[PDB]
């Protein structure tokens, strides 16, 4: 009996500038996802120039089925999302300039 | 899914691990790896249980909100200054320490923290830094190994002494680019 924190992640990218593999790869992460131990949930969407909670894509990693991104308002935090299966993705955080990376955290599909 | 198995066929001919080392806490959703590593190393060499990642990080980031603290990582100079603050003359050494050096440091109850960095595949692909703890060294199947602890884990890991390539959990690879020695 307890509230979760929800982080809205609106990714901004020009669908126009991507290979099809890249597009398939990003699309893996669009959806709503939760971790029950942390009581955290993320709602990932393809946003636009006008969305709030905007995040910039730094790199699309098709080889490992992964994307790296940062929030528009804090470039010192890098998020890494890895695809596991349609019901699970892994999110990790790291810093831009320092040393220390989080454990990959499992988020399972919901909604 | 994954189970633990037996490893009957290994021949551990020699093992030398830091006196009093014990994994006491695990890193999840924060960037405190260096704090986890330093805490475990100092707990081992000081023979205590009072160090912990959160408290180290708080000391390094006294003005950051509790909410923003998880996202603070560690600079090399903080690793050095923090160790000194605890009575440890920390020195950086580039590259992977030799088996013989690890063996000597470990017998002298001196801790070593691994500084690792992922390998970028493009200019837009930022390499990531991570920190781990050396636990000691072993000769296994006639091969020299180093023993280390990734804060992500609850168990120890074994590294070929002649390799800088760390194959971490969740299939993440980092290179050991240097060490902070003296904890």
């Amino acid at each position: 009996g307890s509230m979760y924190q929800l982080q809205f992640i609106n990714l901004v990218y020009d669908t126009t500038k991507l290979t099809h593999l890249e597009q398939t790869n990003i699309n893996l992460f669009i959806g709503n996802w939760s971790n029950h131990q942390l009581q955290k949930s993320i709602c990932i969407r393809h946003g636009d120039d006008t969305s709030h909670n905007q995040y910039h894509i730094l790199f699309i990693d098709t080889a490992h089925q992964r994307i790296k991104f940062s929030s528009f308002d804090n470039e010192e935090i890098i998020y890494i999302l890895d695809y596991d299966d349609t019901q699970h993705i892994l999110m990790q955080t790291s810093s831009k300039q320092g040393i220390g990376t989080s454990r990959p955290i499992v988020y399972e599909r919901l909604v | 899914g994954h189970h633990h198995h037996h490893h009957e066929f290994d021949q551990v001919q020699y093992e030398n691990t830091l006196k009093n080392f014990k994994i006491r806490e695990q890193q999840f959703d924060n960037s405190w790896a260096a704090g986890f590593s330093m805490a475990a190393l100092l707990n081992a060499t000081k023979n205590t249980d009072t160090y912990n990642a959160h408290d180290i990080m708080r000391t390094l980031y006294p003005e950051v909100s509790e909410q923003d603290l998880p996202n603070c990582a560690t600079f090399p100079n903080q690793m050095i200054e923090y160790g000194k603050s605890q009575g440890r003359d920390i020195h950086y050494q580039e590259g992977v320490p030799s088996y013989n050096q690890v063996d000597q440091l470990t017998k002298d109850n001196v801790g070593i923290m691994i500084l690792a960095q992922s390998v970028s595949q493009n200019p837009n692909d930022p390499h990531l830094g991570h920190a781990l703890a050396v636990v000691g060294n072993a000769k296994i199947n006639d091969q020299e190994k180093l023993i280390y602890w990734n804060p992500w884990d609850t168990e120890l890991s074994i590294q070929d002494a002649d390799s800088s390539l760390l194959h971490l959990s969740f299939n993440r690879d980092y290179n050991w680019y240097g060490s902070m020695i003296g904890y």
